[PDB]
């Protein structure tokens, strides 16, 4: 089914592209996804919380983690603000992370909404993926965003101050096929 | 039987001095090596020399003449792949010679500098020869950082030993979960003497103190509340003489050192002065105050006074390192 | 117990393929998302067939990246030339012909051999997947396709047992990870 309001929102790290390396200390790369489990594991560990109980984790590619609220359903628009709670959930944990692992990660974020057409796929294994360009753009405004902020829509920019939220426009960027489209950034 | 140990500390502790001690005692390519042994000397005068200015007030020399001596070292400072003349080695070694450059080594604390310099430079003559092959101290001497980390296969008692030193640089602590799993105890490292000055990564945090926050950091460790810490008040020997000559105090630096005495269970080594007693093992409760608040009896810190260059004490120490990885059945 | 389990397990020597819609994004602007989003199911029903069939497995879908690695999970000597007929087969996957599909698409193939680290990460909703530098390398190899010739890296031609023919895919020029690691790059004819 296709919904018409559904909070993407992805949280990658580019900082890890680097930390992975594959020596012959860490057995070949694998000591460095045993702490990328220990993070990614570390970052489910929100989804079972009262706060984001109406959090979904769509999946997680490599070293980017996806999420998305507002799959349980036919104010109207809140959760999008419950998404945000939890771009500053993975960060309060991501940053902790840190202290014990003495590095240094920063979250880059892209939050988007919209009509998403979740759903299935596959022949073997279905897997439960939510297309739609609402998606297309939350991944690009992740894709192309700064590290510690949240870079939103336009829309989204708006909705957000409605909820206390205050909104600096990075500027113009392209997100692909859409075209150029104006973002901003959620004032942390 | 194979056990893995990690050695952490702070900025230049001590540990490849440590995993140098392990080959020589468990494991001709001197003449290599023989080219970093001058590249110390080299830094440990001309960043003497350079901080004779910079200090306030001013260090100046005795012997006016040196001036030009000077100007010698700080017209070679930066030079790319230095091919070591005479000269160097002459000038450098009048300007070690000079009372107004030692005035400014007895305050090398003011300004980062390694600690092999006292040795390499009184010996310039030893090393300047065209047929100058390091001895074995000369090998544990030679500084040099370590960026990453390298695995030292050794075997001890037809046990084998995996030691694993790590960067000690900050830049460098985002390798170390690389392997903090599953491995036997962690060696901790630290500069008991360097308790008067500050790192080199910012130039303002006490070295010590850093050491302490970091064992801190190892201890309370959310992957290492079950590993067992051997820390290493490694550099026992300088903290001595610093302490004896009195020339910094450790109260100062640390005034928690005022209210301090003297131990009880204490075994003060032969003839060891009671100044020296106390102050050795303030620094180890400074430690062990750390290990005694968490750990929870998961994890113990087990302290060694030590001297990572003397291939005598670090043999008695890796011995008793050998005997806890046994005992406690790690 | 100190670290959580992290079911992951090294595996040495596989072929990963690494296929993307060229120009899909273009196919969007002009179709109902309902009909993308099935034109794209459509695709990959029919992919995890021809996928299962060369004795491949496939890993995960992102969009319109499907990615099948071969040599898993049982060892399999013959992973080379599974992903290279993987390619075969997906060239004709795109039979427009009977798949009314809308301007002009087609995969852009990028396989490679190396080896890697499969399993799953995180706690929750896992999903398999490999991991290692040899596995980023044939996704730029993807990355790096023509009109969709199979995109395989030297490494690749090296378990080929120089069985199919190859062609200098001069890649590098086309994709800068390529390049910065100086890769010699071919193309299966
Ligand atoms: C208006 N677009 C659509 C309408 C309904 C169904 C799909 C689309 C669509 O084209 O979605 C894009 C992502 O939202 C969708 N998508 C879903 N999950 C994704 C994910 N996790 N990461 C990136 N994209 C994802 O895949 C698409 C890929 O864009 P990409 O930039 O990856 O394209 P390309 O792979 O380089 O293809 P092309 O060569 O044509 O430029
Ligand atoms: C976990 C460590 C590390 C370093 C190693 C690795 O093999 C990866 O997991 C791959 C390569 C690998 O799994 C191939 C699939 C995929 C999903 C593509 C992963 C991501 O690119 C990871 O990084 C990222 O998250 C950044 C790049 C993601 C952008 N790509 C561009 C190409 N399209 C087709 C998909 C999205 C990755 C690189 O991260
Ligand atoms: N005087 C004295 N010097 C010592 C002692 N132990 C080590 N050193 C000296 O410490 C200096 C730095 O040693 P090193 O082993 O490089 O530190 P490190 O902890 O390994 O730091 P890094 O090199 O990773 S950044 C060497 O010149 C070594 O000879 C000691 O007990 N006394
Ligand atoms: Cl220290
Ligand atoms: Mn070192
Ligand atoms: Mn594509
Ligand atoms: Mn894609």
């Amino acid at each position: 089914q296709s919904y018409d309001c559904v909070c993407v929102m992805f949280a990658s790290i580019p900082d890890f592209k680097e930390f992975y390396t594959e020596s012959d200390v860490n057995k070949e790369g694998l000591e460095c996804l045993r702490l990328l489990n220990e993070i990614i594991a570390d970052f489910d560990d929100l989804l079972s919380k009262p706060k984001f109980s109406g959090v979904e984790k769509i999946k997680t590619i490599g070293s980017t983690y996806m999420a998305a609220t507002g799959l349980s359903a036919i104010r109207q628009y809140m959760h999008i603000g419950t998404m945000v709670e939890f771009a500053y959930a993975l960060v309060g944990k991501l940053d902790a992370i840190n202290k014990h692992s003495f590095n240094d990660f920063k979250l880059r974020v892209g939050i988007n909404h919209g009509p998403v057409i979740a759903g299935v796929i596959g022949a073997q294994k279905p897997q439960y993926d939510i297309w739609g360009n609402t998606v297309n753009v939350a991944s690009r405004m992740d894709s192309t965003g700064v590290l510690d902020k949240i870079q939103v829509t336009e829309e989204t920019s708006l909705i957000l101050q409605t909820l206390g939220y205050t909104c600096t426009c990075r500027g113009i960027i392209n997100v692909k096929g859409k075209g150029d489209l104006k973002t901003y950034f959620v004032n942390t | 039987a194979t056990h893995r140990l990690l050695l952490l500390g702070a900025g230049e502790s001590g540990k490849s001095t440590i995993v140098k001690q392990m080959r020589i005692l468990h494991v001709g390519e001197k003449a290599t090596k023989v080219q970093d042994i001058k590249n110390n000397l080299k830094e440990a005068i001309e960043t003497i020399v350079a901080a004779m200015s910079n200090l306030v007030p001013p260090v100046e020399l005795a012997n006016p003449e040196n001036q030009f001596r000077v100007d010698y070292i700080l017209s070679v400072m930066n030079v790319p792949d230095f091919d070591f003349p005479p000269e160097f080695y002459e000038h450098a070694k009048a300007l070690w010679e000079d009372e107004g450059v030692r005035a400014c080594y007895e305050r090398s604390n003011e300004y980062q500098l390694i600690d092999c310099a006292q040795y390499f430079l009184d010996k310039i003559d030893v090393i300047k020869q065209d047929d100058y092959v390091p001895s074995d101290q000369d090998l544990l001497r030679c500084r040099v950082l370590t960026s990453g980390i390298f695995e030292t296969k050794f075997q001890v008692d037809k046990v084998n030993f995996h030691m694993f030193d790590v960067g000690g640089q900050r830049d460098e602590r985002r390798k170390w979960i690389q392997c903090f799993n599953d491995v036997t105890a962690i060696i901790f490292v630290v500069a008991s003497s360097s308790y008067n000055m500050v790192i080199r990564e910012d130039n303002q945090t006490n070295r010590l103190q850093e050491a302490l926050n970091l064992f801190k950091s190892i201890w309370n460790n959310r992957w290492l509340r079950t590993i067992s810490v051997i820390l290493f008040l490694n550099k026992q020997d300088l903290l001595a003489e610093k302490v004896l000559a009195g020339k910094s105090k450790i109260e100062d630096y640390f005034p928690e050192f005022a209210r301090y005495t003297t131990p009880e269970d204490a075994t003060p080594e032969p003839g060891e002065d009671p100044r020296v007693t106390r102050a050795k093992y303030f620094i180890r409760d400074e430690f062990l105050r750390i290990s005694t608040a968490s750990g929870d009896g998961r994890h113990y810190c087990y302290p060694h006074f030590t001297c990572a260059v003397d291939t005598e004490n670090i043999r008695r120490v890796f011995n008793d390192c050998r005997d806890i990885i046994q005992r406690m059945h790690l | 117990m100190m670290f959580h389990k992290i079911y992951i397990q090294k595996h040495d020597n596989v072929s990963i393929l690494f296929a993307d819609i060229e120009g899909f994004t273009s196919l969007a602007s002009q179709c109902t998302a309902q009909e993308l989003v099935m034109t794209l199911n459509e695709l990959f029903a029919r992919f995890d067939k021809l996928a299962a069939e060369n004795h491949c497995l496939r890993i995960k879908i992102l969009g319109d990246c499907y990615y099948c690695v071969s040599g898993l999970p049982e060892a399999r000597a013959d992973h080379a030339h599974c992903c290279v007929e993987m390619g075969m087969d997906m060239i004709e996957a795109i039979s427009l012909v009977r798949e009314m599909t809308g301007v002009n698409v087609n995969m852009r193939v990028g396989i490679h051999s190396g080896r890697v680290h499969c399993g799953v990460l995180g706690l929750r909703k896992w999903q398999f997947d490999v991991w290692s530098n040899d596995v980023t390398l044939a996704n730029h190899m993807e990355a790096g396709g023509k009109a969709g010739r199979i995109h395989i890296t030297k490494a690749t031609l090296s378990y080929l047992n120089g069985d199919y023919e190859v062609e200098p895919g001069c890649g590098g020029e086309r994709n800068a990870y390529l390049k910065e690691h100086s890769i010699e790059t071919f193309l299966i004819l």
